[PDB]
């Protein structure tokens, strides 16, 4: 299915994903399209920051949903 | 109480505490 | 454990804490380091105000997490 990722600069990225994909998987897809390392990515949906080890289905992220990408380096 | 409701950031949609005036995630101001 | 505490004025205070520290303990550490009385402190993380009797671990606060400090 298709989902979208919107950036702080207002641009829309289109991804192809499955409901069983993890948030970590989604960040890898963003790296593919945008060159941004997963450790620099935070994803927001329905007002919440998404956790790497959960799936899209866990968050009820269905087709044509829009996530928001914030660039912020993960802790060490 | 004075502070009102949590606010969704215009820039990233994060749902912020009403005492914060910059987004906890992206640091953009609530108001502009 | 290192955490950051960002004030409303843009300062990032760096604290040494343990995941088992209570919020009350964290406020005491902020008092020791910065001089702010604990009763004047409100701590916020992931959009929510943190409560005194809980621990950092209760809120899943870990290495290099950023909290926000608002003063009364
Ligand atoms: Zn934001």
């Amino acid at each position: 299915m298709q989902i979208f990722v919107k950036t702080l600069t207002g641009k829309t990225i289109t991804l192809e994903v499955e409901p069983s994909d993890t948030i970590e998987n989604v960040k890898a897809k963003i790296q593919d399209k945008e060159g941004i390392p997963p450790d620099q990515q935070r994803l927001i949906f329905a007002g919440k920051q998404l956790e790497d080890g959960r799936t899209l289905s866990d968050y009820n992220i269905q087709k044509e949903s829009t996530l928001h990408l914030v660039l912020r380096l993960r802790g060490g | 109480d004075d502070e009102g409701a949590q606010w969704n950031c215009t820039a990233c949609t994060f749902l912020n505490h009403p005492a914060l005036i910059r987004c906890e995630q992206c640091e953009m101001p609530r108001h502009f």
